[PDB]
């Protein structure tokens, strides 16, 4: 019984955890659009290139 | 397509559907221009309307116009001379049957016989 509680203390840390780090995932897809948006600018700036 | 590729420089991935029809047609119209049927039933120009149409289809100089083309293979037998012709005038042949798209194996394509001339 004394394994299985211990496991049961561990879930409750880890939990706390994802919340943080979940957080973290949202914050980093946001610099991430701003990304996107470069390889836009960056690809029209070729295609002028190429059709001249 | 060629508009693309020469003047205004871009690739096109062009497709076109279903190109039996292509074949079908040129051979109604054959035997009433009074041109006798060569091949059994089919135009006595099979060879040469293919080749003017694939050769346009091509990579140059500036655009590369790689086109994608489904093809009708009649009564699922492909040692037929209007399928055969043509395996030659195309690249990259795939052969998908009955059987296999049945069978729940998605897409019909052929391990063996999906065969390409760009394969190195």
């Amino acid at each position: 019984r004394i394994d299985s509680v211990s496991q049961l203390q561990n879930v409750a840390e880890t939990t706390k955890v994802l919340f943080d780090v979940s957080k973290e995932t949202v914050e980093l897809e946001s610099e991430a659009f701003e990304l996107k948006q470069k390889v836009e600018l960056a690809h029209e700036a070729k295609a002028v290139l190429d059709s001249w | 397509a060629e508009y693309f590729r020469d003047e205004e420089g871009q690739d096109v991935l062009l497709f076109i559907d279903n190109i039996f029809r292509f074949t079908q047609a040129g051979s109604e119209v054959s035997a009433l221009l009074g041109r006798i049927p060569s091949a059994v039933g089919y135009q006595p120009t099979l060879a040469t309307d293919m080749g003017l149409l694939q050769e346009r289809i091509t990579t140059t100089k500036k655009g590369s116009v790689t086109s994608v083309q489904a093809v009708y293979v009649p009564a699922d037998d492909l040692t037929d001379p209007a399928p055969a012709t043509t395996f030659a005038h195309l690249d990259a042949t795939t052969v998908l049957s009955r059987g296999i798209s049945e069978l729940g194996i998605y897409p019909a394509v052929d391990p063996l016989d999906s065969k390409s001339r760009l394969l190195d």
